[PDB]
This record gives C-alpha cells, structure tokens and sequence, in this order.
C-alpha cells in the first residue's frame, strides 16, 4: 500500500523450426564414363541397342 | 454472455468434506438399513419386517446421537467452520490474532486547574477517576479514570491547564505471588486485555502482542493472554529460554526463563474493568477524584475540536463471530508487522476494532509514502483527531519505514428522508411515541445489517422493509430520499468536481441556502451603524441541457451586489429553480456547470469574482434527488446512517389511524 | 492460451536463402563433400543387412571423420536444384496412374503414354478438383464436398480420361466433361529435364534462373499481375533441395587403386580454408573442385551432415555419383 506502480507488458514466442528440417535420404550412382582412351578388351557385346 | 464454464472453480464456496454432514435420521437409517442388508451373514432377513426395523431403527438413533458429536467437532475443529465463538478465538488466538473483551470508553480532556501549592509542576498521578453522565442522562455518571501520570508546567498568572486522556472504568490492580504449578486467572468480567498492564516485581512486562513490542527490551520481558473457555482471562508468560534461545547477547549464556518463582517476582497487575459500549457519547464530565493541593477551576471538553464529537468512545460488545472469523486468517496470513493494504485493514481491525465498524485501507496514487485510511468510528462517521492521531502512531508502529499512515474520513453520501408510516391506534395499546423510538432503531438495523458492510448499491425500499417490520401494528410505511453530500468549499468545487455515482433528475440538483455578506449598507433606527447588508443564497441547478449538461445557477442577487462584467451576466434564464426571497432579487449567475450522465458537478466562485470571505460559512450541505430507485456507491463515497448527530438528514412522519 | 503456425512456404524460404548462401569466393558459403574410412566397420560390414553404427556428433566424432577422410569435392550452386516428387499421368506400373487427388502435381509429356504433345518440354499441372464420387479419408463421410467442407481427405473414384492440357488458367477439361479440373503451372524445357530429372523427383527451377527465361520454363505466359513475380517455387511449395555431386577416380587415384575396400562414410563440409605452410599466413577459402584432405587445413570449414554406410568400393575408371536431398 502507499505505492502505485507502472506496468509495461511483453510477450515471447517459442517455436520449433528445426524438428521439421532433416535429411530425407541420400543416394548415389554407378556410371561408365566414355573418355575414349581405351581398348575393349574384357568381354564384348553385352548391351546392344 | 454471463459465465460460460469449463468444469471450473472448486467445491462450492468453502470446504464441506460432507461425509461429515448430518443427515436426516430416516435417511440415516435409510442409508444404514441398506448397510445391514447385503451383509453376507444374512441375505434372508427382511428389514421392513417391523420387528428388525425398530431394532435397526434404534442403532441409527445412537448413530445419529453419536454423529453430531463427531460432525460438530469438525465444524469446531476448523476455523471459519467453528460455530462456537470461544472456539473461534482459540484458532484466531492461535493464528496470532485475538478478539478482545469490551474496550473501555476512552477520551481526552484538557483541564485548567490551579494548584493551591503553586509548585512549578504538579503531576496528575495515574488513576484519578472522573465521572461522565451518559448522553442526555444525568441519573448516573460513568466513572472513568486517569489513564496515566501527566504533569503540567505552571503557566505564569499561576493558572495552567494540564491535559490528559481518559479511559472508562476503575483502575483495578492485583498483586499475585507467581508459582510454578498454578493457573493465573482474573475472574473479572468487564476486563479488557488492551487496558491490562502489569508489574512483575518492579518493571512492567508487555504481552508482546500489541503493546509496543519493538524496543530494546530484549523479549525477556514478555507474557501472553488467553481466554478461559469460562469467559474470564488467564495470564501467561513464556517459561524457560524466555528470549529466543541460548547465549544470544549474554557472554555468560547458561539458561534464564525467569519467574522461578520460589517467591521471586511477585506479580502485580493493574487493569480497568468497564461498563463500556453503553458510555459512548458522555459529554458532561466531573472531576471525580481530588488530589493534594490541586483544584480544577475548569474542565473544558474536547481540546482540538473536530468540531463534531461526542463524549468518550470505545466500550464494545465485545464479541462478534462474523467480523472475527475470517479476519484472523489475514493476520494468520500476514506477519505481525502490517504490510498489505488489507493487512492494514485487518491490523487496524485489531485495535479500535470496537472503535471501527469498518476501515478502508487504500493508497492514493498521488501521494506515496502515505497509507490512506477510511474508517468508521461506528459511534459516528468522524474519529476525533486524537483517535486519528492515536491509532495512527500506534498503527505507525507496524509499517514500512518510509511509509506514513494517513487517516481521513472519506466523504459520505447522506440519505435525507421524510418517512410516512401509518398504524392503527386501537391495534396498539403501546405508547405511540415509543413506536417511533422503536422504528428509529430498526432503521439503522438495516444499515448495520447491510449498507456499511459492502458499501454497495443501496435499496431504499428494502430498507423500508424492516421499518415496515417494526410494530406489525404499523399499518403502512412510506418514505422519500434526498441524496445528500457535504461540501468542504462552497467557494471552489473540488478540482475533480463531485459525482453522485447515481443518476439524478435534472433540475432536481439543489443545495443549502446560506447567507451572503453584501457590501451594501443597512441602518435602522436604534440599530445604528449595522455593518452592511447580508442576504442568503443557495446553489441551484438549471435544467438539463442537451448532452445531459447543466450550468450551476447561483442564488438570487440584489442589484449592485455583484459588479457586472461584460463577460459575466445575470443568467436570467427561464428554467432555473429559484428560492422565494423577500428581496425579489432576480440576479442569478452561472457559477459553474454539470452534466447529468456523468453525475459530475463543478463550479468556481472565482468565476463570478465574488469574494470568498463575503460568505460566512465554509461548508455547505448538498441536496439532490437521484432519479434511480437504488443508490450506487463506488469509492470512499458511502451512504450511511447517522441520525443522532445529523437528525435533519433523517425525519419520520407518523400517521395515526384508528 | 494462443495457437500459432509457420507456413509451409517458410520451408521453401529457408532453401532460397540457403540457395542464395552458397557463395563463389567471398563471404558466402562454399561447400565440400567428403568421403573416407577405408577402414572396415566390422568383418560383417560387407554382409547383407549390415547397418553401420549410428554416427556420433562431437569434436571427437568430427576428428575421426576428419581423420579418415579420403577426398573432398566442391559444389557449384548450379548443382543445387529445388525438386518435388515426380508423378506422371497414366503410368501403369505405379498405383492409380489415372486417379489424382486435389492439389496433386502432375507432369505431362514425360513419356509416350504420358505424352499428349510432341515438340514441347515436360508440363506440370496441378489438379484442382477431383471426381465427385470417391472415398473420404474420414470413414464417416460419404460426400466429397462434405468430406472436404470438413477438410478430411477425399479419394475420388473416377479416373482421369487424359492428362491435362493448355497453358490457360484452370482448364480443366472442365467444360466438355471430366471429374478432374486442371491448373497449369509452367513447362519444363527438355534439356534440363533429361539431365536434371530423377524419375522420382522433377527438378524445380530457381526464381533467379526463372528471372532469366520465363519462356524456356514456359512461365512467360501467365498473368502474374504483380509484374514480374517469378516466385513460382512458392506455388509448388518445394521444401526439398537435391544436391548433385560427381566423384571421379582421377582426382583421387590413390583411393581408386585396385583392391581398395572403399569408403564407409560420407561427409559434407562448408567453407574450409586452404592449407598454409605458415599458420600466420592469411586463410584462403577453397575454390578447386577437389582437394586432398591434406590440401585442406585441419578441421577447416564446417561439416553439417555426417553419414555412415556399409562399405562402398570405388574403382578407377569407374565413375561414381552422389545425390542428396535435404527436406527443410
């Protein structure tokens, strides 16, 4: 008693961004690069258009 | 709208564990009669067969006989469920708050007395008794005694007034040898624990507890009270480590509880039993005990006049279970030292609880450092300035240091009423006049029953119910209210103005007539000089104006009284109400203005430039008629019933009928 | 007590910043991708069903991964694309080729069965409205409209006649008749399609890259009314980026040599600094496409994402490819 007081109000917000973020899945690939600079020799043929 | 709910609040207003609740016997049996049934031992036996029935019927009788024992104890067991009052105090006493016995009618006097001896200093020793007739009755005075020693400087001219304050009763002192095993009873009724002071051998000890309690006295000096269930008070003090504990400030330490006694510390106590609550308003005093060489030449009532005051004070019932019951919880809540506003409410309620029916603790946000208090002298509306000062300082004991207590009686709405009440002559053999003396009690009854409690909306009619209820030989009852406030300055409205909180009829805003000194001269044969002329005026509201406003019309003015200014003109409107004067003076000015919807009312006499002092009286009473049935209160503005001090506010017409 | 949400767009938004954030040289991120740990998980590691131990994140875990690291590869922003899961109209193999759900996104022209129209790149339609008869996700409701008025999902009974067509705003095969209605988005030009598209995930164009050609992406046609717009990715709400990278033996022959048991685990790193002979020398961010882990400063740059696999064995003259998809 005997005192007033003055009141300012505030607010905060608590939010998860990251839980949604993840890495889904990772994949890779196997390739045969045609550079020239080769002989055939092993095997033959095989895949034929 | 109103209150939607999700499963809200809790368990009604207050706990009733309600397994305890006493039920109706038949149901009790009805419950129990089932109980014996289903009992594995017999599923056969028919209870409605009257033979077993009355047999089981009996079990419930005891079971009910025994239950109210078990149940009531619980009500008892739990404060605020406690039905016994001497219960209530116990837990309250336990909570660190006690209700007190009727508290002596108290007052102050200054008295001018010549010492026959002409010594520099006489004392008035504590214990000189004075007599006061109760108000209007001289058949017996009420004795009352000097509270304490006081001395007075002899003034020159040899006459000098001491002053001293006075509580009612007789000093009654009793020495007792203290002993280890024994109660210490005072069987005295009319005792009050507040005027109880004592002496161990020599020095005074204080029950810590609302006498001083903060001083260097180290707490070794102390004692307690308690209420014997009988109604008489027994003494108590702490035994062994009477101070907090152990070594504390002494280097030798060891143990001291005091009061061995063997015979040590023969306890002599001194107190006043009192007739109080009957003695309030005792004006005429006597100097009822002589002393050596002192002679009172005059005892003059009430130094530092209120000016509105009555004789003595105090007394008290003592007891009320309702005001007491919840209350100590706050003191159970608060510590000794008072901190919270309502803590200042309840704390004040302790001492001068019999002085104060209701006390309003609040801050005024304007002035910090001040504890603003609105209380009910409960004998009247105005605590005499010494009381105010009194409890203040005493209150001020418990308080935050920079804080100051500030006590003011708030403004008071006054209900000004003429009453029209009919009765059948024949129907009553009883003296007609005394009937009025009857109702005039039952009027405040409603107030005390209601209005001062919450200071909520006020119901005229509902008031008129109980006065209707009075004789039942009263045939009918009628009344009409005029809402009335009092004004401190006629001259300038309080800054904020004044508001009714309550809708009034337009043009129904009135005030009191009062003279005004006018510079113009009067002389009459044999009268001679005769100062000048003075006539009377009053405060008048004009009609409602659009936007619910009105301008305050001054009372009528004679010509040449008010210097006419190009700005200020005689209002000279058609509407505004006018008193009828022999002057026929038609000069009326707007001194200020109002609006009816806001109920806020302002004027300034600086407006009309008329001098404050050419008015005789500083305060004027305010008249108004609220258009609404019931009176609404908000803050510090409370309707209340004081007829005795202000009868003109309360009038009753009596209609005899055959 | 309040309730609040983030729009799905913000998923997209994170990406766009993040997409913006890969820098070239200065003051914007640079990304390296690293492989390592010749070392065997355990003798089993090779066997079927083998799952490497769940990775650990720590300055310790870092060090070890930083220890074994075989090789490192940069990433150019042009190898980063927004993508959404590909679904083609009419594809028999996968269920309900002909049954589309509201707001589903349909690619057209991708395949002969798909293809309505020759001489145009892939199309991307979204399906606004679905046949009235169908099934509700909430078993309680037999009406599409009521299912949806409440918001439960609805599965339509009737299949689409044809994959949608026309550049215009909702088409939808609305007039003549159909249960499906169709909204047009943009057309994908062929070159980007073939090279970017994984049959599960079409590649979605960047707004900047969009700023360049609205036409090559077929977006020039529409209506924005904001003037340039181009914020199209908001409309598709792609939350998923595809990292594409290229490993080659040549940069790292040593790990390529015959008989390597291969690298167990993968790690990406952002903004590493070059090796310096003298530590007082000023730091240098890493331009070149590959760095031996040596040519990189110890612990330099940050590795966001750590990975552990059963062993994969690289071989010289083999060419290995990595794709990674972040869902923000």
């Amino acid at each position: 008693v005997g005192f007033g007081f003055i009141a300012i109000t505030l607010l905060t917000m608590f939010i998860n961004v990251g839980l949604t973020l993840k890495h889904t899945e990772t994949i890779i690939n196997k390739y045969k690069n045609y550079k020239w600079d080769s002989g055939l020799p092993t095997e033959y043929a095989d895949r034929i258009a | 709208a109103n209150t939607p709910v999700n499963y809200q609040l809790t368990r009604t207003a207050n706990a009733i564990p309600e397994i305890f609740v006493g039920g109706t016997f038949a149901e009790i049996k009805q419950n129990l009669i089932e109980w014996l049934n289903g009992q594995n031992e017999f599923l056969d036996y028919d209870f409605e067969g009257s033979r077993l029935n009355v047999l089981c019927d009996l079990l419930a009788y005891n079971t009910l006989y025994i239950q109210q024992f078990g149940n009531a104890a619980v009500y008892e067991s739990f404060m605020r469920t406690a039905n016994l009052r001497s219960s209530v105090v116990q837990a309250a006493q336990d909570n660190g708050y006690l209700p007190t016995s009727k508290s002596a009618a108290q007052t102050e006097i200054m008295l001018t007395c010549t010492d026959a001896l002409n010594r520099n200093y006489i004392t008035i020793p504590r214990g000189t008794r004075f007599l006061a007739y109760a108000k209007d009755t001289s058949v017996n005075p009420y004795n009352f005694v000097s509270r304490e020693d006081v001395i007075a400087i002899r003034d020159k001219n040899n006459q000098y007034f001491p002053r001293l304050k006075l509580a009612q009763g007789r000093i009654v002192r009793t020495e007792i040898i203290y002993d280890k095993l024994t109660p210490i009873i005072i069987y005295d009724k009319n005792i009050d624990r507040n005027q109880v002071k004592l002496y161990v051998d020599g020095a005074e000890w204080i029950n810590w507890t609302r006498k001083s309690m903060v001083h260097a006295g180290s707490t070794s000096t102390i004692y307690y009270m308690r209420e014997t269930i009988d109604g008489n008070t027994e003494f108590y003090f702490g035994e062994g480590e009477i101070s907090v504990n152990a070594s504390e400030g002494a280097l030798t330490a060891n143990y001291i509880g005091g009061l061995k006694p063997t015979q040590n510390s023969t306890i002599v106590i001194e107190y006043i039993s009192t007739n109080g609550a009957d003695a309030n308003g005792a004006v005429g005093f006597s100097y009822a005990d002589t002393l050596t060489n002192i002679t009172v030449i005059n005892i003059n009532e009430n130094p530092n006049d209120d000016p509105d005051f009555v004789g003595a004070d105090g007394g008290g019932d003592p007891e009320d279970i309702e005001r007491i019951r919840e209350l100590g919880t706050i003191k159970r809540e608060t510590q000794q030292r008072c901190v919270t506003a309502t803590d200042y409410d309840t704390f004040v309620s302790e001492r001068f609880g019999s002085i104060i029916q209701a006390v309003q603790t609040f801050t005024d946000s304007t002035k910090p450092g001040y504890a603003f208090i609105a209380a009910k002298p409960k004998s009247g509306l105005y605590l005499t300035t010494v009381q105010r000062e009194d409890i203040k300082n005493y209150l001020k004991d418990y308080n935050l240091a920079p804080i100051t207590p500030s006590i003011i009686s708030p403004n008071y709405l006054f209900i000004k009423t003429n009453l029209k009440v009919t009765y059948a002559l024949n129907k009553l053999q009883e003296s007609e006049q005394w009937l009025e003396g009857q109702i005039i009690d039952k009027i405040d009854r409603y107030y005390t029953e209601d209005v001062e409690i919450f200071n909520s909306s006020f119901a005229k009619s509902k008031m008129l119910t109980y006065v209707d209820d009075a004789d039942h030989s009263v045939i009918g009852s009628s009344a009409t209210i005029q809402m009335v406030r009092e004004v401190q300055n006629f001259y300038k409205t309080p800054e904020a103005g004044i508001k009714y909180n309550n809708q009034i009829k337009d043009r129904s805003m009135e005030s009191n007539t009062f003279s005004f000194n006018s510079g113009r001269k009067v002389v009459n044969p044999d009268t001679g000089l005769e100062e000048d002329v003075l006539y009377d005026v009053r405060i008048v509201s004009t009609d409602r104006d659009s936007k619910g406003i009105g301008k305050v019309i001054i009372g009528p003015f004679a010509s040449g009284d008010v210097t006419e200014n190009e700005n200020i003109q005689p209002y000279t409107g058609n509407d505004f109400n006018k008193l009828a004067n022999s002057d026929g003076r038609d000069k009326y000015y707007v001194i200020g203005e109002i609006n009816y919807p806001a109920d806020v009312i302002y004027w300034n006499i600086a407006k009309i430039n008329l001098t404050s002092e050419k008015f005789e009286v500083q305060t004027i009473e305010l008249y108004s008629d609220p258009t609404d049935d019931v009176i609404f209160t908000r803050d510090g503005s409370l309707i209340v019933f004081e007829n005795d001090l202000r009868p003109q506010y309360l009038t009753i017409d009596l209609e005899p009928i055959s | 007590i309040y309730r609040a949400i983030v729009t799905s767009k913000f998923r997209t938004e994170k990406m766009l910043n993040f997409y913006n954030s890969i820098g070239s040289g200065p003051d914007k991120n640079t990304i390296f991708i690293t492989f390592g740990r010749s070392e065997p998980w355990s003798s089993n590691e090779n066997e079927v069903g083998f799952a490497p131990p769940y990775p650990t994140d720590s300055v310790l875990g870092v060090t070890d991964m930083w220890t074994h690291m075989m090789g490192t590869v940069k990433v150019l922003p042009s190898m980063l694309d927004a993508v959404i899961p590909r679904r083609d109209w009419g594809d028999t193999r996968y269920p309900d080729p002909y049954t589309f759900r509201i707001n589903d996104i349909v690619v057209c022209n991708s395949a002969p069965y798909n293809a309505t129209e020759s001489g145009a790149g892939w199309l991307v339609y979204r399906c606004l409205d679905v046949p009235d008869t169908g099934m509700c996700s909430i078993a309680s409701l037999t009406d599409k409209d009521e299912c949806l008025k409440l918001g439960g999902k609805w599965t339509p009974s009737a299949r689409s006649m044809t994959p949608p067509e026309g550049r215009g705003d909702a088409e939808g095969t609305i007039e003549p008749g159909d249960g499906y209605v169709w909204e047009y988005l943009f057309e994908i030009p062929p070159d980007v399609s073939i090279n970017r598209c994984t049959n599960e995930y079409i590649v979605v164009p960047w707004p900047e890259e969009l700023k360049e050609d609205p036409t090559r992406w077929g977006y020039e046609d529409n209506l924005t009314w904001q003037q340039d717009d181009f914020g199209l990715i908001y409309r598709v709400k792609a939350n998923t980026i595809r990292f594409k990278a290229y490993l080659d033996s040549v940069y790292f022959p040593e790990a390529a040599l015959p008989g390597n048991k291969g690298f167990r685990q993968i790690s990406i790193i952002t903004n590493p600094l070059e090796a310096k002979a003298h530590p007082n020398d000023p730091n240098v961010k890493a331009e070149k496409d590959y760095y031996d882990p040596e040519d990189l400063m110890r612990h330099s740059g940050e590795m966001i994402y750590m990975e552990n696999r059963p062993p994969i064995i690289m071989a010289m003259d083999q060419t290995e490819e990595i794709n990674i998809l972040f869902t923000f």
